[PDB]
């Protein structure tokens, strides 16, 4: 149709910009990084949003709610997201055998 | 902190169907989640592999076990 | 001077499954294990900020109680940028007793 | 480069809104 | 439309073995930077091209704008090696690579392409911000953008440039925006 | 049913850990498997989750860099078992 | 025999155990490990937590007392076993029916129940 067109162009077009996570992640390990790190680092964050967005409007369908997302659809996407194991913490020490 | 990611995580909720205005607080969510995964995905790179070193394939071994992040990072170097 | 309200419960159960009611006996534990939780946190999160020679409660060790014991990172609300991760401070006294296990080993 | 990232600031995110 | 020719690539054996250091220090407008690329890299004006003289006496000419133009440069280019002191013949030459350019006089709109033809056309906005279609037939790649431009590279001839823009035509204007 | 389905698929692999050896520790778990398809599909769970972690290990060693011999050291063990709930911390040199 | 399994020996032979397996030091020298690596694993994070250089004794201090909860949890205490017995002790003994069979409780607390099977088709 006349949406979705101007929809798969937003979802195609957009992406962070490499200027800035460049400088994100640098201030992370301390020298450097490459430019094909830079380009993969960009590139999974969009699926990670993906994620999110495509599960919260799973939430928002679930309840009685419409499209415009709240942050209660948001909060309940990274709780949902968490207990399959999506969202990784590397400050909880897991124990398995109890 | 300022948000580094505003304008264009509002682009990209429109392309996963959320809507062409959301809110502030919803975009605001959205930047601290990514923030914080890259920051996870930055450690344990640094961990595995070249101490030190965040390398394409350090990431790669990361990202393995979940198929659709994969497979973007797989076809994005290839039709680099 | 009660915190959680039966009602706001109720809808808790109410958005996992519309069909479905809870006992009497499961909504007082429940609401039991709630005020557990709040307190566990407040005094854990408290420690931390008597340890920061401060005397507020921030948002900075709320963060740093959940995340290391109950696995929970709540999103909206920001950080400071995170400092560059030092990976390995080996001392000295490491770097040359390791020196010996494998000077037997192989010599 | 820069006229792909121009035509995402015109058409999504009009009006900035807020919630409760 | 016509598509005018931007860039002409050929290349020309001389047959004789060169030193490039009496080369470098004797002609004019010579660069060689073995640490780094191992031919000498001499420009002239009057028609603004680049030759890459190697040591096995093999000369690459590009910046010309026509195949007359590629050849009398790459004549001057011989005679210049010549008048050093080296016996240099016009063995063979060839033209690698011809690039045209051209402008469609529409915004064209890229998803409907890449949806109906993702066979030929490979299409990722983050870093180039273009689509390749690659022609199986003329074997021609095309840069085509969203402001109308589209760049013809990869061809030997002149008529395998004009024939894939003619291909390409109908389908750009069925997509129009 | 997925569980059904898998079962069916079973129908074919036959898993490393036997059945005698499954079968004795679900009873110092609490049972008596009667049905030999239960013990088959616990067999090959943890059949698979010990196939991850060796796989895991074998990735490490592979990434440092040594390329004819594998040796399942405990360099490539432990943080391997980190990933999931197992946290080994052996010690050295002991004064 | 290094310094702490000589005084591992020791720290058992002061208990009631004479007769143990040798591998037991063994063991009990990989949980002294495993624990003072926890305690100064933790002992850095509340340090970085407060923006010091060292690790001080006060972030020791705390890393003791904010793991005696989860990783060893205690048994309930003395004053709290009182309480709960103390209301439970005064309800009067309810009596017993004349004739009921086997005396059982109800049946979604008992294990009786059809526990079927796969048609192994």
């Amino acid at each position: 149709s006349e949406e979705q067109l101007n929809r798969y162009e937003m979802y195609r077009r957009s992406a962070f910009p490499k200027a800035a996570i460049k400088r994100l992640i640098q201030s992370i390990t301390g020298t450097s990084v490459s430019q094909n790190v830079v380009i993969a680092m960009s590139g999974i964050s969009k699926v990670f949003v993906g994620e999110v967005v495509e599960e919260a409007l799973d939430v928002c369908e679930k309840w009685g709610e419409m499209p415009p997302l709240q942050p209660k659809h948001m909060r309940e996407a990274v709780r949902r997201l968490k207990s399959k194991g999506q969202i990784p913490n590397s400050k909880h020490k897991k124990i398995i055998f109890f | 902190r300022k948000r580094l990611f505003s304008k264009e995580l509002r682009c990209m909720m429109y392309g996963f169907g959320d809507d062409q205005n959301p809110y502030t607080e919803s975009v605001d969510i959205l930047e601290d989640l990514v923030i914080e995964f890259i920051t996870e995905m930055t450690h344990k790179a640094m961990s595995i592999g070249r101490q030190g070193r965040v390398q394409v394939e350090d990431i790669v071994f990361l990202i393995r076990k979940d198929p659709r992040k994969f497979a973007r990072v797989k076809d994005l170097l290839t039709m680099n | 001077n009660q915190v959680l309200t039966k009602k706001k419960l109720q809808d808790l159960v109410r958005e996992v499954d519309p069909n479905e009611q809870l006992d009497e006996d499961v909504e007082e534990m429940l609401l039991q294990i709630a005020d557990d939780f709040i307190e566990s946190v407040v005094t854990a999160a408290c420690q931390l900020a008597r340890h920061r020679k401060s005397s507020t409660l921030e948002v900075k060790d709320v963060q740093l109680h959940l995340e290391r014991q109950w696995n929970m990172w709540i999103p909206g609300f920001g950080s400071e940028e995170i400092r560059p991760y030092k990976k390995a401070c080996t001392t000295e006294a490491h770097k040359q007793r390791m020196a010996l296990i494998r000077k037997t080993t192989k010599k | 480069s820069a006229r792909i990232l121009a035509t995402n600031s015109e058409l999504v995110g009009t009006l900035t809104r807020s919630c409760k | 439309i016509v598509p005018q020719l931007q860039n002409i690539v050929s290349t020309v054996n001389l047959g004789c073995k060169l030193d490039l250091k009496t080369i470098a220090l004797r002609a004019r407008n010579a660069e060689y930077n073995p640490k780094r690329f191992a031919a000498v890299i001499m420009r002239i004006r009057e028609p603004r091209t680049t030759a890459l003289i190697f040591s096995s006496g093999k000369m690459v000419c590009t910046g010309a704008k026509s195949e007359e133009q590629s050849r009398l440069a790459a004549r001057k280019y011989a005679r210049v090696v010549q008048k050093l002191g080296f016996p240099a013949k016009f063995l063979d030459f060839k033209i690698q690579n011809m690039v045209g350019s051209c402008d469609v006089k529409f915004p064209i709109r890229l998803e409907g392409l890449v949806l109906t033809h993702q066979q030929f056309s490979s299409y990722e906005p983050e870093l180039f911000p273009g689509l390749i279609y690659r022609m199986i037939k003329p074997r021609i790649v095309l840069l085509i953008f969203v402001s109308g431009k589209v760049v013809l590279t990869g061809a030997k001839v002149r008529a395998e440039i004009y024939e894939a823009f003619e291909n390409i035509y109908p389908i750009l204007k069925g997509f129009r925006k | 049913t997925p569980l059904v389905d898998f079962l069916m698929q079973l129908e074919d692999y036959t898993p490393t850990i036997p059945d005698a050896v499954t079968g004795y520790y679900l009873n110092r778990a609490g049972f008596e498997a009667s049905d030999p398809r239960i013990i088959r599909l616990i067999s090959l769970a943890a059949q698979k989750f010990i196939s991850d972690i060796a796989n895991d290990a074998l990735q490490h060693c592979k990434m440092k860099g040594k390329d004819r011999k594998y040796t399942l050291t405990m360099e490539d063990l432990t943080p391997a078992l980190s990933e999931y709930g197992i946290n080994v911390k052996k010690p050295h040199y002991f004064t | 025999m290094p310094k702490d399994a000589q005084m591992m020996a020791q720290i058992l032979k002061d208990m009631g155990i004479t007769e143990y397996e040798p591998r037991v030091i063994n063991q009990m020298l990989e949980f002294a490990f495993r624990y003072v690596t926890t305690i100064l694993d933790d002992a850095k994070i509340y340090s970085s937590h407060a923006k010091k250089a060292t690790v001080d004794a006060d972030d020791v201090r705390l890393a003791i007392q904010c793991r005696a909860d989860q990783s060893f949890t205690s048994p309930p205490p003395r004053d709290f076993l009182l309480d709960i017995a103390r209301q439970r002790n005064q309800t009067p003994l309810p009596l017993i029916k004349p004739y009921s069979g086997p005396r059982l409780p109800p049946d979604r607390y008992c294990l009786t129940a059809p526990n079927y099977r796969l048609k192994s088709l």
